[PDB]
């Protein structure tokens, strides 16, 4: 009955936050790995390397936050009902 | 050639990139260094002979 939809939001919602964290978690890694090396090669670059870095992270973090929002929309709104 | 470790000079220095790598470049540059030394020797000898 209605419970079968409830878990359908808890499972699906969980998925929305699984692929979210694998997305940001690795993204912020593979982006930050290019910052450290950069700063490791010339310390005076830390001033300007934040201009590309905080762009990529921005994009990456968007992919997370949207999913975050959707997870709420799955757990606190249950659209298909 | 004698290897003498003179100083540090640069500590937080912007590191050099080597293409393809440092060792191959070094072993390809050493004979050029020897021959430019021999060239400078020949030039100094010519000037000395004229003097
Ligand atoms: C709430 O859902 C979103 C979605 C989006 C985007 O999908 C990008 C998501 N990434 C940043 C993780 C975005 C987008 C779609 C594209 C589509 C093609 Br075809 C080609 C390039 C595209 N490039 C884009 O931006 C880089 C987009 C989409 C719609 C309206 C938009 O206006 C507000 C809008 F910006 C951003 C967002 O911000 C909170 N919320």
């Amino acid at each position: 009955m209605d419970p079968t939809i409830a878990a359908g939001a808890l499972i699906g919602g969980g998925l929305i936050m699984a692929g979210g964290a694998i997305g940001a978690g690795i993204g912020d890694g593979v982006a930050g790995n290019a910052l450290i090396s950069g700063v490791a090669r010339q310390p005076e670059a830390q001033g300007r390397l934040f201009t590309p870095f905080f762009i990529t992270v921005g994009l990456v973090e968007a992919a997370y936050f949207i999913n975050l929002a959707f997870m709420a929309l799955f757990v606190f709104a249950t659209p298909v009902k | 050639m004698v290897v003498e470790y003179v100083e540090e000079d640069i500590g937080p220095r912007t590191l050099y990139s080597f293409e393809p790598d440092a060792t191959m470049l070094f072993e390809s540059l050493l004979p050029r260094y020897l021959t430019t030394r021999v060239y400078a020797a020949l030039l100094e000898s010519a000037a000395s002979e004229l003097a």
